[PDB]
Parts: structure tokens; sequence; C-alpha cells
């Protein structure tokens, strides 16, 4: 509080501005069908990307 | 002064097939936990305890008033006033209040202070700001010596600087020498330093801190050298412990003469880390680890034998090492019989831990990319490229 | 080859199949394992901090809303010159901390002769007069100081420095026992020596053992010690060591590592202070002056000139004889048997410092403890030099 | 009477101000802001403001008295 300094609220945690900017909350426009050669380089980008995180099972 | 800490739960891993071995000793491990969560619910269910004292402590409280700031006893006077120094580091000439045990108050230890008239009235012995608080180790890694391959000479250095100490030291004084005080740790990235950390932290009875080394700078003047001081004075509250710096190269670099401010703070940060590391006995139950690459790029003051004597070298695998790491980190792997494991130990390379690691988890990648789990030995001899990246043929032959 | 993205029921099917019958209750009785370790952590609680209460019946509560309705507190700060205030300008530039600097004027309870700059002064919030001088205070518990009267070091345990000793001898024995041959012979006793030389090389122990000899309490000045927070008010503090060295019948004053202070604002105020200790006070005091760097060069212009410091010392690297002897020094409080080479080792750890020596010993101990032999061998100090010797 | 307190709304966001950065939204009416003065303070958001331009780190005008994301 103002100056009574009494606990009043509880508030989401900290994290400071300059690393909150970093969340990319508008999703960029590019596409693998607009991505011309690079499969084998897309699937072994997936195969840490996504597998881990889609299923960690296998 | 209180006692160690960094509760860790059973290895278990005394099977790990999942042949219901496992699951009788999780089962009584989950019913023990459960039998502490009644036994806690229950207490709290039916707990009365509370006033008693009251209209003094009431009174005192008054007296005391809300908030009450908390300061740094930065000096004593006379037994009625004192010099305490504001957390914005201003310093005040205050009173000490009938109420507060003077025994307690000692250069250092955290004073409450009213917020109006500042005076000292109590003492706090665990202000432990939050960056030191989490520093410190809760819940132990689950690696263990039994995860560590090769590295035997390593594993009993380390243990014989910061285990024998803790456990029975009477051969330390037996034979008259000091135990060691301060143990550092260097080599190639990726051998083992992290790892045997995590392995001593597990197998250990003391307090352990871990640091990241580039933690102890701060932003703010004076805050890195503060921040270093509390770190060992938790350190030696908490004794017997134990504090890792990893990286220590982070602050450990050759020390030149400051020009810019920056700069001056962080020469002063390692003045203060090196006279803390002077300032507790060797005899002392605190001890510290300092892990590195870059070895030869440290302060040669850092590495002085009077502080730090021991120099603990992680060189790269040899082959039985290779095989020794191969053989735990194929372990959980349901390698096909086919795999021989040996032409890849064989091929002389530098391969690390970690670079064993990660041919281990692309050899099982590219199994699973052939719908198979049983991992064939063409996937490791396909994996060990796939992961090792990067003398003109016939100069040395 | 198009390796195949593994498709829904690829990834159904190797969930299953190829699993342990034991999978599911393992993974879902691990996980209640963790949730319940979690709600262990989360309701056991903090416990009371324990404020810094004293017991019962030693509070006096009334007194206290008495102190704190009418005493008040004051804030403290470096005063500074004094204006040449003549009292007809009593006002003084004083400095709280990272506050502000103010001028201000005294309290009548204090009288000018009792303020003088550089002291630590308590003043008032309401028109910030100085209300109370505040010495900084000295004593061995606060900042390291000479927290020694008599060093348990003689000339015993320390070896290899013949002829640095006897140099050292030279400097500080014939003076403060016989000062008579210099007052014979019409020549002022040296008035300051500083002891230059690399690590390690005994500077410091050398020093204590002359102290220990020389029936004066040694005094250890470490540099970091006032480059750090016993900042500032830091040329009192020599001040009072010096003041107590002259109510003390003889003090050997040494700084240690005067690397850290040699090498500048209270810096040069320390400085000048032991310009005004050594050349402001009498050369002829048996407080006499020890200055022992790793840096030789480093010490200011201002300090060797001729009247403040005399000598110059230099301590190199142990000798054969002098790395045998320190090896003797150093085993004789330690666990070995009586035929060990000594000289074998001092050869085979040439250029080595006194600290690597020690070093050297005590990793000889731990390789006895290494195979639990209650005795080290040769062949321990052997495996120990080839350890830590050759790095 | 409506009218008189939409002048003293108006009215609150007259000047000066100090400038801050709005840290993170907790409400639908109060949020933290981070005052350029070098504190960080847990304000109340003016309810005329558009919500949708009120990004983390956007410059915001805070009252001088009360701090509120004006
Ligand atoms: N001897 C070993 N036996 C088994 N695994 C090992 C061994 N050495 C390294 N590893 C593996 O290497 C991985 C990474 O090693 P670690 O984190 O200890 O690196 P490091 O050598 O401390 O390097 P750096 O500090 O430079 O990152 C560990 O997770 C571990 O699985
Ligand atoms: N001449 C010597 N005789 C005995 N011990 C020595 C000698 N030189 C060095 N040492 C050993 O070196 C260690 C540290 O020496 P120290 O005085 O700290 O070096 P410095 O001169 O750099 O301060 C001491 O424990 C001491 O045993
Ligand atoms: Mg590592």
């Amino acid at each position: 509080r103002n100056d009574s300094y009494t606990l009043h609220k509880i508030l989401p945690n900290k994290v400071d501005p300059l690393v909150s900017l970093m969340m990319v909350e508008k999703v960029p426009d590019s596409t693998y069908e607009m991505i011309g050669g690079l499969d084998k380089q897309i699937k072994e980008i997936k195969e840490v990307i996504e597998l881990p995180v889609k299923h960690p099972e296998l | 002064t209180k006692g160690p800490d960094a509760a860790s739960k059973l290895p278990l891993v005394t099977p790990h097939t999942q042949c219901r071995l496992k699951l009788l000793k999780l089962e009584r491990i989950k019913d023990y936990l459960l039998m502490e969560e009644e036994f806690i619910r229950n207490q709290e269910q039916m707990k009365p305890l509370e006033e008693k004292q009251e209209e003094e402590r009431s009174k005192v409280d008054d007296l005391r008033g809300t908030p009450m700031s908390v300061g740094t006893l930065e000096e004593i006077i006379d037994d009625n006033h004192a010099i305490v120094s504001t957390s914005v580091g201003s310093e005040h000439y205050v009173s000490i209040l009938s109420f507060v045990d003077k025994d307690l108050l000692e250069p250092g230890c955290s004073v409450l202070l009213n917020h109006k008239v500042h005076a000292v009235i109590g003492v706090l012995m665990d202000d432990t700001d939050p960056l030191v608080t989490v520093m410190k180790v809760e819940k132990a890694p689950q690696e263990t010596y039994a995860d560590i391959g090769g590295l035997d000479n390593q594993i009993q250095e380390i243990k014989e600087s910061v285990e024998l100490p803790l456990t029975h030291p009477e051969y330390y004084e037996e034979m008259g020498i000091k135990p060691p005080k301060g143990v550092i740790l260097y080599g190639p990235p990726g051998t083992g330093k992290t790892l045997l950390a995590k392995a001593v932290a597990n197998q250990t009875s003391a307090t352990f801190l871990r640091v990241v080394g580039s933690e102890l700078i701060q932003k703010y003047l004076g805050d890195g050298p503060k921040l270093v001081r509390e770190l060992f004075r938790v350190a030696e509250e908490h004794a017997p412990s134990i504090v890792f710096i990893d990286e220590i190269d982070a602050i450990g670099t050759k020390r030149y003469d400051s020009n810019s401010g920056g700069e001056r703070e962080i020469q002063r940060t390692m003045l203060e880390l090196l006279n803390q590391l002077d300032g507790f006995d060797s005899r002392g139950d605190v001890k510290v680890i300092m892990a590195t690459n870059r070895i030869e790029t440290l302060d040669p003051a850092l590495i002085r034998p009077g502080r730090i004597d021991r120099k603990i070298e992680f060189p790269l695998p040899d082959e039985k090492t290779k095989k020794r790491i191969f053989q735990i980190h194929t372990s959980r792997m349901t390698l096909a019989d086919d795999v021989t494991l040996d032409d890849l130990i064989m091929a002389k390379d530098d391969l690390s831990g970690a670079d064993i690691k990660a041919i281990c988890t692309e050899a099982g990648l590219m199994a699973l990319r052939e719908r198979r789990m049983k991992v064939t030995n063409e996937d490791f001899k396909k994996s060990k490229e796939n992961v090792l990246y990067k003398t003109p043929e016939g100069l040395y032959l | 080859k198009p390796i195949r993205a593994l498709d829904e029921g690829d990834i159904a099917l190797l969930k299953t199949y190829g699993q342990s019958t034991y999978s599911r209750q393992i993974k879902q009785v691990e996980d209640d394992i963790q949730q319940l370790l979690k709600k262990i952590n989360e309701l056991t609680g903090i416990k009371e901090s324990d404020t810094g209460l004293a017991p019962p019946a030693l509070w006096d509560l009334a007194a206290d809303k008495q102190t704190l309705q009418s005493e008040q507190p004051l804030q403290v700060a470096r005063c500074t010159k004094i204006i040449n205030a003549d009292s007809e300008d009593p006002k003084y530039i004083i400095n709280v901390k990272q506050f502000a600097k103010f001028v201000v004027d005294l309290s009548d309870q204090v009288a000018p002769t009792d303020i003088e700059e550089g002291m630590r002064v308590g003043v008032d919030r309401n028109k910030y007069q100085i209300h109370i001088p505040l010495p900084p205070k000295i004593d061995p518990t606060v900042t390291m100081m000479q927290v020694e009267e008599k060093p348990d070091v003689t000339y015993s345990d320390v070896g290899g420095c013949k002829e640095q000793i006897e140099k050292l001898r030279e400097v500080v024995e014939t003076p403060l026992l016989h000062p008579e041959r210099f007052v014979n012979l019409g020549i002022e006793p040296p008035k300051g020596v500083l002891l230059f030389g690399p690590p390690g090389t005994g500077k410091t122990l050398c020093a204590r053992a002359v102290a220990n000899r020389t029936d004066a309490c040694f005094i250890r000045v470490i540099g970091s010690e006032l480059v750090q927070k016993y900042v500032g008010e830091g040329a009192r503090m020599v001040r009072e060591l010096f003041e107590m060295a002259r109510t003390k019948k003889a003090c050997l004053i040494f700084f240690d590592e005067i690397d850290a202070i040699g090498g500048d604002n209270e810096v040069q105020r320390t400085m000048l202070e032991l310009i005004n200790q050594l050349d402001g006070f009498d050369p002829r005091g048996n407080i006499k002056v020890l200055m022992a760097t790793n840096r030789p060069d480093t010490l200011d212009p201002a300090l060797m000139r001729p009247g403040r410091l005399d000598r110059k010392i230099e301590f190199s690297l142990p000798d054969l004889e002098g790395r045998t002897h320190i090896f003797k020094i150093h085993a004789r409080s330690m666990s070995v048997e009586r035929d060990i080479r000594f000289e074998l080792l001092a050869r085979l750890c040439p250029n080595s410092t006194g600290a690597e020596i020690r070093s050297v010993c005590t990793e000889a101990g731990m390789f006895a403890i290494r195979a639990r032999r209650k005795i080290a061998t040769e062949k321990d100090f052997l495996e120990a030099v080839n350890k830590v010797i050759k790095s | 009477e409506f009218l008189h307190a939409q002048e003293e709304v108006k009215r609150i966001q007259s000047i000066p101000l100090v400038i801050g950065q709005f840290l993170e939204a907790v409400d639908q009416n109060t949020a933290i802001v981070g005052s350029t003065t070098g504190s960080n303070y847990y304000v109340r958001i003016l309810s005329t403001i558009d919500r949708e331009l009120l990004k983390p780190n956007a410059s915001v005008a805070l009252h001088k008295h009360s701090n509120a994301l004006v």
C-alpha cells in the first residue's frame, strides 16, 4: 500500500519488459510450403523441435 | 550454527527394466509420500496453539510498528546506540531498544528497524536475499557416480577434496596436512566437469551452492561484492557446505588496470571473492569447487597454492573410458545384438562424453527413422558422422 | 531417401507394442510421486523466522516509548574541510554516504575542538547540525589489522633466505636492539625498507619471523581490505594503529600485499597520512615500517625518496640448500619416515616457490592418505613433486 | 452530473504527467507500470484508454501524484 506497506494483492510473476517483448505474440507468416529444397533440413529441424515436444514417449 | 541442506529422494534405479521391482519400490515411495501427506494434513487439521504471551507480544509489536525495514548492522557503539546502513546504502546512528538480544547484534546481521525514527527493533539471521537463496540446491540432481564412466582419478581426487574432510577427517590432522580448501576442475568442454559437480552434489552431506560465476556480477555498484559476501556467509552459516562456482573464467580472467567503472566493479567483485576465499580457514568445513574450460586465462592468484591447491585435469576420454561411457549411455537402449560399438571407439577422434551421449541419441533417432527401436549397428555408423561435423592426409602417415 | 514423418498411427503404435507391460503404472506412480513431493513442499510451511526478541522481563517498553518519542536518530557523515572556521565559519561540508553533501553548523552541546576533518559525525534530520562526533573506533575483531603481538614463527621456521634474513637483520635488529652504535656513529637508523619479490617467496613469513625475534608485535595490513569496504576512514584507522604503536613499546608495522595500496584519492590520503607518520613522526622511533609488494615499481615515487625508505630488499626464489631447508621445515609438522632424501626433492623442484613446496608436502600427505598409510614414504613425495611441479 | 463527471475524468488527464513503461496488465482496470523515476508501481488504468494499444513496454503517462496509468 501507499506508505503503510501492507501486502494487499498478489501480482503475476515478474518478467522484465526487455525479455517479455521477446515472446512471439504475433506469429509470422511463413509456411513450409514457401520453402524450396530444405526438405531434409526441415525433417532434421522437426526431429529436434517438434518430435520431442509432441511425443517424448518414444 | 545450523546444519546442511539439499534433501533428495531415493536413488531407486535398483532395477531399471520395469520388472515390477521398480513398481514395488516406487509403490513404497509413493505410499510413504502419502503417509507424510496424511500426517501433516491431519496435524494441521488439529493444531490449536496460539496467543499465550499476546499482550506483551502485542505491545512489543506496537513499539515495532508496521512496516519494519531491515537493515545491515555495519557498526555498534555503546550498548544503546549503533550504526546501521539501510538497504539504500545510507547509514544512520540509531538507538537500540531494550527488547533486542544484545548477544545477537554482530556486524553484518540484518537488524529490523522502525520505519519512522530508525531504531534497532529486531534481528534477522535469515535475510538470505532471493539471489543467494536461489543459488542453493534444494532437489539434488539425479546423476550419480554410477552415471559417470571413466574419470576414476578425477572422482577419486574430488572425493578426497570435498568428501573425505566432511566424513572422517582424522587422517588429515593425523598426517598434519590441512584439508584442501578449494579444488578447481578444468579441461576441454563436455568432458565431465559439470557432470562430476552434479554427482558430488548427489552423494553429498553438506549444503551445495551452485553458482554460475557470471551470476555474481550485478548491475548496481557494490551489489557484486555484497552478493559474494552473502553467498559465502550463507556457506559458513550452513556449514559444512560446498560452493560450486561453474565457469569461473566468467570472472577469473587476468586482472588488469581497470579504467571504466564497470571493469573496476568486476575487479572489486573478484577481489572480494579472493579475500573471502582467504577468509575462512582451510580447517573450516566450507569447500569451493570451480570449473572452467580456459584454464590458462585464469588469474594466477585465484589458483595460488595457498588458495586453491588442487587442480583436477579432465582429459578427453581414452578408449577404455570411451567404452565405459558408451556402456553407460547405451544401458537404457534396446540395442540389437549386431552392434559392436567398438568401431566408433576405435575411430581416433575427439569424442567426449557429451559427444558419445549425442552419438547415442542420434543413433536412437535414426532407429526411429526406420520405425524400429532395436537400434542396429548401421544406425550408430551413420549417427557418428551425423553428429561429428567438420592434417592434410599424407603428411603424417 | 525421403524419410517419412511418423504418422499418428505410427506414434500410437510406437507408444505401444514395443512397450513393457508395466510402463503405465510405473510412469503414473512416478508422476504421483513428484506431485506428492510438490504438495509436501508447498504445504510444509516456513516456520517463524525468530526475529531478535529478547527474553521477557528484560524490556523497558515504557522507557522504550520515552526514547522513541524523545530521543532522535542522527545520520552519520564523512566530515570534510573545516572551511577555515575560526569560530565565525563553524560550517563544514559533510558527506552523508551516497546522499548529498551539506555545509552545516555545530550543535550547542559540542565544541569545535571536538570536531576535525575526516571523522564520522552524527547529524540531525531537521538542520543537519553535527550533534556528536562518532570515532570509527579501533578493535581487532573489526577490520583486519595486526591481530598479533608475538607471532609464533621464529628464525627456525624460515629457511633459504640466509642472505635475505641477514639483510633484514641489518635493517631491523641493529637499530632496535643496538641503538647506541648508530647514536655514536651519528647516523639515522633506516627509515623505510621495501621487501619486493615474487608471490609465495616468503616475504610475509620472513617479516613475521623477524617480528617474533625482534621482541616487537607484528602488524598485518591486508591491502585489498582497505581497498574494499573498509576504505575512506582507513586513514584514521592507520592513524590509530600508529598511535597505539606509539603507546606500544615497539610495533613492527608491515603492510601485507602493499601491491594493493601502493597501486588514488583516499589511497593518496592514506599514504600522505603515512607521510605524516614517518616524515612527521620522528625517524628515531621503534615502530619501523616494513614494505612488501609483488610489484616493486608500483609504489609511488614519493614514497621511496631518501628520508622515507632507506633500503630495498629482493626476495628471490629459494636455492637448492634453501629448497631442502624449507622441505625439512615443512615436513617436521608431518608424519613421514626419518630417511626422506629431502635433497633429492629439492633437486627435483627447480625454480619452485615456497608455496609450491608447501603444496608438494601437502600432496605427499594426500598420496599417503590415498593408500591409507599413516606414514608417507619417499615414493609419495616423488609422485607429489611429479604432480605439483611440472604443473 | 454525468457531464460533470466526464469533465473530471478528462481533467485528470491534464499535465504534467510522468512517463512510464506499461510492464504487464493485471486486471481489466489495473496494471503494473515502471515509472521513469526509477520505481515500479501497481497502479490503476483509466477506463477511457483503449486496451488494445496497451502493449508491453509501451510508454505511458502516469498521474503525477497517484501514478495511475492516465
Ligand atoms: N565420463 C563420462 N561418463 C558419462 N557421461 C559423461 C562423461 N563425461 C561426460 N558425459 C556426458 O557429457 C554430458 C555433458 O557433460 P558436462 O555437462 O559435464 O560437461 P563439462 O565437461 O562440464 O563441460 P562444459 O562445462 O564446458 O559445458 C553429461 O550430461 C554426460 O552425460
Ligand atoms: N624461506 C622460507 N622458509 C620457510 N617457509 C617458506 C619460505 N618461503 C616460503 N615459505 C612458505 O610459503 C608459504 C607462503 O609464503 P608467503 O609468506 O605467503 O609468501 P609471500 O612472501 O608472497 O607472502 C608459507 O606457508 C611458508 O611455509
Ligand atoms: Mg560442463
